[PDB]
């Protein structure tokens, strides 16, 4: 039987059975629930909303995300969306299936006891593991050694990774996010007279971010060039029909990656963090992670972050050394192509959990054989 | 079920869906006659007489429509 | 048992059986007294009429009207029309059936309270309910979704809907009506040497503006054409058989609705509070709004009201979002239909008020049930 | 030369001269057009009027104020504006005397640039500077640490200080006013049976909100005690001489604030914003945080919102950090205030934006020198 894999996060859920090529169910991961007076009667009105269903109707919800920064807030929305996944959205029950799940490092440990009592107890799922991220990416991509930076909603996050072990010691994490980024943008978009005060404004904002956000390959130079010149100014249309103009904030929007302090953080940006984590490994390997770093989740999207990247690592990095940036076009899903290379291996169904070890050591097993 | 689905055929932009909805609401847990299949929301499931049966809803609205209009 | 379905307003009265096609008893809801010493013996001298009884008599009565801009004034003429309209024109003890009452949005809450307490107190009907008029068009259209603009005699009022939820505070009321119509109709008349100065009076000025008005396309073209030709020009027979002629002045009477300045108010006209309560709810709805735009009553009966809403309103509206009035020709009734259809639902057999509820809690429960 | 200084707003216009103790020239900010035909002949008809005279024969014009929501919304009023407030009110020419303008923070930047080059152009100020209105009441309290909390018309916004320095992060701006909390007290007035309809109808709703509301210290138990007695229920004398009863309805308007659902907003009120804005705030200062909250603006003057404010913060905060509610007696000034000071103060005296500067650098100086 195949195994499900499942990638929570804040964010997109991304799940499909292991072995396909693709997920088969994405969808953004939101409860809502309606906070107007039903007037009509006999409408059939519904308690709350899953995925795509809040997303079409979310003028008339409140949304909710589970998953703060990589961490579920509130069980039972959590509980909802695994269900929403397994009945709905992927049809198949998992009284048959093994099921993989995904986690970012150095996050607390009850975040994976309950996720597997809730497993267990609540699906009857007859096995089940937890991946990390960054692992998965260099699964993905094809690859034994090198840094991975993984950056979704929620966490972004370094792990170094030499011939297969992991050195605990140089991972490095990050709440730098899609998230924040979105809510600089709308604290940003102010400026020019825009206000989206409510969820549902803020996945405009969302969307305005995907579409027309792009990294300025040297920021004070394109600053100069945005003042000087309507050329980089470009509009978008809201879903009434009205047009905004946005200017030098879309390429100011996503630098604050690079340099946290505008948000109001101080720990330095992605590049700097990747190179202390490089630092932190030991000098011999170092020529190979300088050789390898593999680009993950959605907040790596933007146009020219990898040669921004490559231009400033470069500027750390001893003039000599080889610095390659390896940002693959299908890098969003990644992690869940991973899972699945990793729950098809004939080698890993010996290290699932299974039913019988829970009923023994109680959801604390998890620590023990997961990692 | 039969009162649920005649309220839905009048009903406006009813559908099979709304309708199967309405079922779950007022059923679900009330009675123990009546089931829904836990991999599908398109059906529900009858304990009759002699056996369990699944009935599919995507059928019923269409099907119980008539109104005749009187000048044809 | 059939539930009744009534629907009072200040002009007609319409009620009939939920379930039925149209409603079975209509008639304009007046009470009248006579004013002039009775000379003969024995007449068989009644002391008040009601309803199509007072329209025929007129002549020699003082008309009244109970409900001005939706308010019940006084309550007495009020219960002699229910009186009439179970026992002489439906011919139905209120005794064996519900009854389903209808009001506008955002009316005192005593106008409920004793409406409520006599349906009780003195017809003992066994239940009861008060629905919003707004709402009961879109059960007459067929949709779930829109913004209703309904205009009867008294009240005007926006109310959007959207998947079955009111958004209270984009909840639009306007005093512009038929009746001010009239009022404005009588006024201007007065230009051309015609002076309708009693209520018996202002009844033909009733069936001219019915017969005769029709909203200019374009204002202030049509003017300069009437100025320049007898072409528009129209003329109409008086009771009596004398003969009037009206110019320019049938455009301009039902403009007012979109120019209060003229009777002298400075709230916009229909066009623009319909703008401004689409405006006033949240921006993903909005296309469903202007996609749907319901109209309702019988001030929304004028040629050429649709045409030169959905002008005036795509002019406001941003150019690219496709707008739609939607007038169906038994708009008219449109507010009884939809009561019909609600209180045939079986979902709503639930949701009547009961006489034991009633009992309990007294005439307050209506707050709470109701809406 | 003593500067000017002015603080504009929804509602109030404040000026005076630095170092006054309180503002010379305090109106209400609206322009006034006629709306009636004129009669009478050499009557002296104007065009317009400004301010108190406004408010006089408010019964005759049409009222419009310039500021929504801190934003300057037409720029011919708002200048005829100030055009009363240096000549007719204050009697002083512009041309002696640096000015000083306070604004709300996180407004867009073009109303500065506006707001600067009428000064500089059309009354030719020799020197101009923006404050922000938060900053400024920490002035007026004699502090250097708090978060403030101030609320006028238009605009609520929360900006915490700390030892002379912002937090841009933890910077909160809301639209709940005394402008919304007047359009809901319409709204729900109309329930008990009276309708404000128009603009000089609202001011009389204004003034019932100011002489009759009051913050309830618990919601549901006043909603209680106002459903079983008379006792809570109070009246007032409208202009014309007639008497309006209100009830339970004076408490349940300011409570919006705390609960923005009834208006049909989501984000929370003032007190939990307030906790966000502190959570938003480093983990060492919060302590001072909440050991100083600062009430600003005339939408803070309701009986009971500062108790209502400590209790309900207490209940959000850890219970041993001590909370306190600072609300002077005359923090409807204390933006004026604290403007007076600063501008004041010798070192500001360095820091004015010169006619100079604006010449050589054109309107936009003002996001370089002022924030
Ligand atoms: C006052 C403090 C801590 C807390 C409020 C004190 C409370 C008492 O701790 C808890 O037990 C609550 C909870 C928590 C949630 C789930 C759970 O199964 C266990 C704990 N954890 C949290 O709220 C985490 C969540 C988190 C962020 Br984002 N990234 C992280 C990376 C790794 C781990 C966790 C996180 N969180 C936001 C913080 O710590 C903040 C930054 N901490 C502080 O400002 C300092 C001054 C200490
Ligand atoms: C449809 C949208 C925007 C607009 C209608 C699109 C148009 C195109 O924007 C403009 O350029 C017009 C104008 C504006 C006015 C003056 C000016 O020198 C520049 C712009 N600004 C406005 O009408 C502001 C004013 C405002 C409120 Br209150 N608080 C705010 C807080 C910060 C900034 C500004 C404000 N306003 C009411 C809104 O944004 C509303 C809340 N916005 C929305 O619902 C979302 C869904 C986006
Ligand atoms: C002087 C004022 C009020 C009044 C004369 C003061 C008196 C004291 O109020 C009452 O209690 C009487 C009564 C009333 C009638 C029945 C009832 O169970 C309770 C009250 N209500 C009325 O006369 C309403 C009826 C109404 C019109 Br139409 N549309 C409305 C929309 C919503 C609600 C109600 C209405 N009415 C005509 C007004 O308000 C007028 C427009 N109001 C004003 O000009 C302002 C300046 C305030
Ligand atoms: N093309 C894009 N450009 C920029 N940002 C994107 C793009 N696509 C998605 N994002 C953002 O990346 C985040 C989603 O990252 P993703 O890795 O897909 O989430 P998850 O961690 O749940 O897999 C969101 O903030 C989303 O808005
Ligand atoms: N054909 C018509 N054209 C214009 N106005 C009409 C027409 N028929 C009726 N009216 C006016 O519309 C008002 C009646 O509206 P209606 O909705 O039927 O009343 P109610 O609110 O009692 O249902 C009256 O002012 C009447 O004069
Ligand atoms: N004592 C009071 N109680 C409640 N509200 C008040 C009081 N005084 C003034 N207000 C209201 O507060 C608003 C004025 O706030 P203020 O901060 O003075 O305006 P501005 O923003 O122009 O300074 C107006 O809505 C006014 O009606
Ligand atoms: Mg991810
Ligand atoms: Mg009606
Ligand atoms: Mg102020």
């Amino acid at each position: 039987t195949t195994a499900l894999v499942c990638d929570n996060g804040s964010g997109l859920v991304k799940a499909g059975f292991a072995g396909d090529d693709a997920p088969r169910a994405v969808f953004p991961s939101i409860v809502g629930r309606p906070r107007h007076q039903g007037v009509m009667v006999g409408m059939g009105q519904k308690d709350s909303y899953v995925g795509d269903e809040a997303q079409s109707k979310r003028g008339i919800l409140t949304l909710k995300y589970p998953i703060e920064h990589g961490i579920i807030t509130n069980w039972d929305d959590m509980e909802k969306i695994w269900h929403h996944t397994f009945y709905n959205e992927l049809r198949v029950a998992p009284e048959e299936h093994p099921t993989l799940l995904t986690e970012a490092p150095l996050n607390p440990k009850a975040n994976r006891e309950k996720m597997t009592q809730i497993m267990f107890e609540t699906f009857n799922v007859p096995a089940m593991y937890v991946a990390i991220q960054a692992v998965l990416s260099l699964y993905a991509s094809g690859r034994t050694t090198g840094i991975v930076l993984d950056s979704g909603d929620g966490v972004t996050h370094n792990v170094p990774i030499y011939e297969g072990y992991a050195l605990p010691h140089a991972i490095m994490r990050l709440d730098l996010a899609g998230r924040d980024l979105t809510d600089y943008l709308m604290k940003i978009l102010t400026e020019r007279g825009y206000s989206f005060v409510t969820t549902a404004e803020r996945e405009i904002v969302r969307d305005i971010k995907e579409k027309l956000c792009y990294v300025a390959l040297d920021f004070e130079n394109e600053m100069a060039t945005a003042a000087s010149s309507s050329s980089l100014e470009k509009s978008y249309e809201l879903p009434d029909g009205q047009v905004i103009t946005i200017g030098n904030e879309r390429f100011r929007c996503p630098e604050t990656l690079f340099q946290p302090s505008f948000i109001g953080m101080e720990s330095a940006g992605i590049h700097e963090t990747t190179y202390n984590s490089i630092m932190k490994c030991d000098i011999d390997i170092r020529k190979d992670l300088y050789a390898n770093n593999v680009m993950s989740g959605g907040t790596t999207m933007y146009p020219g972050i990898a040669d921004r990247m490559q231009k400033e690592i470069t500027a750390l990095a001893p003039s000599t050394m080889k610095i390659k940036i390896i940002a693959p076009p299908e890098r969003k899903y990644s992690v869940w192509i991973g899972g699945s290379i990793l729950a098809s291996l004939s080698t890993f169904q010996q290290m699932w959990i299974t039913k019988q070890e829970y009923d023994e050591a109680g959801p604390s097993i998890v620590h023990r054989k997961c990692f | 079920v039969l009162d649920l689905l005649d309220e839905e055929c009048k009903m406006p932009k009813g559908s099979d869906d709304t309708w199967a909805q309405k079922l779950y609401n007022t059923h679900l847990n009330k009675c123990a006659l009546f089931e829904k299949p836990r991999l599908s929301n398109k059906a529900f499931i009858i304990k009759h007489f002699a056996d369990k049966v699944e009935y599919q809803c995507e059928g019923f609205l269409e099907k119980n429509k008539d109104t005749v209009y009187e000048e044809q």
